[PDB]
RNA sequence: AAACCACGGUAUUGCAUGGCUGAUAUAUAAUCCAUACAAAGGAUAUAACCAAGUAGCAUGGUCUUAUAUUGUGGGCUGGCGGUGUGCUACAAGUAACAAAAAGUACAACCGGAUUAAUUACUGAAAUCAUAAAUAUAAAGAGGGAAUCGCUAGUAAUCUUUAUUAUAAC
RNA sequence: AGCACUGGUUUCAUAAGCCAGCU
């Protein structure tokens, strides 16, 4: 079972499987299955074909995913940068946006865009 | 010519002559607020009133510039020790200095206080 | 109709109870009465710094006084 | 940020500004600002703290930093932010 | 105290104004449903967690069948014993009106007056 | 702002000084906490070599109408390296979630850093304050030479209060 | 790779010694 071109394990759970798309997270997990008619206690190897279906098309419907989520992020940064503003330059220098960081702002270096 | 004579105190209870900076101006700022304390909570109230049309709520908020001066606002107060007029290290169920305060509690000036031990 | 006593909404009893006794403020309206509400502060704030006259009727200024001995102790400028 | 549903922060000062700007330009204002034409002069200013409207579009604000006032050019994009963040107060 | 000469002390103003249930219905000849509601109307106090101060106007005590009002909206003693004494007979004509009962000579009184409000 | 005027100075000398403080710390006590139905442990006080520290305040010498007093914005937070004191974790599932299907999820889905969009709160003013929520889901699998605290209601671990417009590890 | 260098650790401090990183 792959759902946006995404392997489910087959042992684990439906809500908690569909948080590794890119874009879906525990809350908005548990509330694509339910609102598909899946509870908590059917696990990936226990779903048909037209389950799956059901599921791939609500996500389509009401959530960015993957690759159209990924665009947008980088586009809101990249408007930023054109901008020229105080948060535009820190993410063209690759460090963090916060005032005091010369003793702590390593995650942020490793992160750059 | 003119002259200004720096603020000292003369108490019994202390042996030397106590003065103070810059407590002048600050009093001066207590002053302004209290002179526009009515208007600035009218105008809060509308400010913060939804069942106003916003239109005429900008144009209230612009009242807080043109009608009153920007030192009446009240986050632009300090509370400085009443003899020396330090800001840090402030006591303030006292008005003193804790500097000040530690000596005359030695000496039995402050009602009440006394070293404590448990 | 007869309406039992215990069988009145609360709505009804809280009208009648807010309309004698007045209506309380929650935490967080936006009807512009908080700051009605507050309590003015305005002679507490001018009335804190211990200024009293530099000269008391009556009396001697002790910190003028304090100041011509240290002229006296010590010697003359220029 | 600012609780949407009180609105925006403008000062007062920087008002009175674009309004002595728009009668001294009132061609400008009225048609050239959006053939494209770029303004006949700048507005310095100390307000930092203002929200960039729209209504300046095609303005040139020279924006204090400390030292001189920082040229700024009012486009679409920067819609929505305040003047202090197109003039940098710091260099390397 | 001390600062008497200097500052008016906060808690001079205010007041509190105690009667009993049973006397009252007694004497004003209050029915049953009438006492009911006024009961219901007071409720139990209400005290706010995060300082245990009472904020309640008006209350009623089960174990002493007390009815209390206190009153404190004013800065003079008196202003505020007006006040409380308003408003208990605000809550008697109320709790009468829906609710009629016996005639005595302390509701014919008061009927004449209007209950004052 | 002071009239046979007592100008002001976060200017300088702490190696000219006052006052106050760090620095030996056992032992003792008509002192404090607790006690009243059987007990244990603490706190406070107790005279210093160190030219040790001192733009709170006071003071001798020297300097200065103004080295004074004030308005707007900016800075003290600054694209780099070293490192002290703390908080949050991971080896070890004795973890995690929780209102018990006498449970639920997972097999470090343990850990919760960073960034995007959004909203609320305080305030005259919030890009460079705080909180919540959605998405994102980083380092970390017990750590070299070396080094610190403590010896029982103590270490370890958990909750709460106060100093105290908004804002504590 | 490593000698060497580089950063630390130890000492009242210098040196010596020690530990890693790196070529
Ligand atoms: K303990
Ligand atoms: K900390
Ligand atoms: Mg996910
Ligand atoms: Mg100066
Ligand atoms: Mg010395
Ligand atoms: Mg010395
Ligand atoms: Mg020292
Ligand atoms: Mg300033
Ligand atoms: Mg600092
Ligand atoms: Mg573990
Ligand atoms: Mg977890
Ligand atoms: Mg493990
Ligand atoms: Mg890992």
């Amino acid at each position: 079972v792959q759902i946006q071109r995404v392997t489910l394990p087959p042992h684990q759970c439906v809500y908690m499987a569909l948080k590794k798309v890119f874009g879906l997270g525990g809350p908005t997990s548990l509330a694509v299955v339910e609102a598909c008619g899946i509870s908590k206690g059917v696990r990936v190897r226990d779903l048909k074909e037209n389950h799956v279906q059901q599921i791939t098309q609500f996500i389509q419907d009401n959530f960015v995913t993957e690759d159209n989520l990924r665009r947008k992020v980088r586009e809101d940064i990249v408007k930023l940068v054109n901008i020229k503003s105080r948060d535009g330059l820190r993410h063209d220098w690759g460090v963090s946006i916060k005032g005091h960081t010369s003793c702590n702002g390593k995650t942020a270096k490793r992160l750059r865009h | 010519t003119t002259k200004n004579f720096r603020l000292r105190f003369r108490i019994p209870q202390y042996p030397d002559i106590v003065g103070s900076r810059r407590i002048d101006k600050d009093q001066t700022r207590r002053v302004l607020y209290d002179q526009h304390e009515v208007d600035r909570r009218l105008y809060k109230a509308m400010t913060r009133d939804e069942s106003l049309t916003l239109p005429v709520r900008l144009q209230v908020q612009r009242l807080f510039e043109t009608e009153m001066p920007r030192d009446s606002a009240p986050s632009r107060i300090v509370d400085r020790c009443v003899l020396t007029g330090r800001v840090r290290g402030l006591v303030k169920f006292a008005g003193l200095s804790r500097i000040m305060l530690r000596q005359l509690i030695h000496y039995g000036h402050i009602g009440g206080v006394a070293k404590a031990s448990w | 109709s007869y309406i039992p006593p215990s069988e009145v909404p609360e709505e009804h009893l809280k009208n009648i109870y807010e309309g004698i006794f007045g209506s309380p403020v929650a935490e967080f309206e936006r009807t512009g009465r908080c700051a009605l509400a507050k309590p003015l502060i305005g002679t507490k704030l001018s009335s804190y710094y211990f200024l009293p006259p530099n000269r008391q009727p009556g009396f001697h200024n002790e910190e003028h006084e304090y100041a011509k001995v240290r002229l006296m102790s010590k010697r003359q400028k220029k | 940020g600012r609780a949407v549903w009180r609105g925006p922060y403008v000062s007062v000062s920087l008002l009175e500004q674009v309004i002595t700007f728009a009668k001294r330009n009132p061609e400008w204002w009225n048609i050239g600002r959006f053939q494209g034409s770029k303004a006949p002069e700048a507005i310095n200013t100390f307000c930092r703290s203002s929200t960039v409207l729209p209504d300046f579009l095609g303005l040139k604000f020279g924006v204090h930093n400390g030292r001189e006032f920082v040229g700024v050019e009012v486009q679409e994009a920067m819609v929505g932010h305040k003047l202090g963040e197109f003039s940098q107060t710091t260099f390397r | 105290h001390a600062g008497s000469a200097f500052m008016v002390h906060p808690r001079n103003a205010p007041v509190q104004l105690d009667v009993r249930v049973s006397d009252l219905k007694q004497e004003l000849g209050l029915s049953d449903d009438s006492a009911a509601l006024l009961t219901r109307l007071a409720g139990p106090e209400r005290l706010d967690e995060k300082t245990k101060r009472r904020v309640s106007p008006c209350w009623y005590n089960s174990e002493e069948d007390t009815l209390s009002i206190a009153a404190d909206r004013y800065n003079d003693r008196e202003s505020n014993r007006r006040l409380a004494l308003e408003q208990l007979q605000a809550l008697v004509k109320e709790c009468d009106t829906r609710y009629p009962g016996e005639t005595t000579p302390a509701k014919q009184y008061l009927s004449g007056f209007g209950f004052f409000q």
